[PDB]
């Protein structure tokens, strides 16, 4: 079994808006078993300010530039919702 | 409704069968992609594509069990 070709396949926890768009990961990395993984090019995503990041919860608080995930990097898009965590 | 998780990459090659322990299905159409996930004995999650023939039939087995 080849462990390192499935080493990202793991799910990982998005965010919702009330905005009626799908949901989209925070930024565009995430860990499987505690180890980075990066989401692939094109991938929905938050781009959250350093201050947003403090206070984003399970409700929504203030307004999330959507963006698309390009080499890891959030590229914002223009677009924005009322992003928060899913419980 | 809403799923506490969502899969953006899919494991490919199959899992051996006596690895698996359950799996559910993400149907939504609110993740981004579909996707199937199986749990393990050592309790991790593995994405998987729903298209896979050998996904298919891994949730036979585990229906089955």
């Amino acid at each position: 079994y080849d462990y390192e070709e499935a080493r990202c396949a793991c799910p990982a926890r998005h965010l919702n808006n009330t905005n009626g768009t799908v949901l989209k990961l925070l930024g565009c990395h995430y860990f499987c078993n505690g180890t980075l993984c990066t989401a692939p090019d094109g991938y929905p995503c938050y781009n959250l300010t350093a201050q947003q990041v403090r206070t984003l919860t399970t409700y929504p608080n203030t307004s999330c530039a959507v963006g698309v995930c390009m080499k890891g990097t959030c590229v914002k898009n223009g677009t924005m919702e009322q992003c928060f965590k899913t419980p | 409704s809403v799923p506490t998780t969502c899969c953006f990459n899919l494991a490919n090659r199959k899992i051996p069968l006596q690895r698996l322990e359950s799996y559910r299905r993400i149907t939504s159409g609110k993740c981004p992609q579909k996707a199937v996930i199986f749990k393990t004995k050592l309790a991790k999650d593995i994405c998987a594509d729903p298209k896979k023939k050998w996904v298919q039939d891994s949730m036979k087995y585990l229906d089955q069990k």
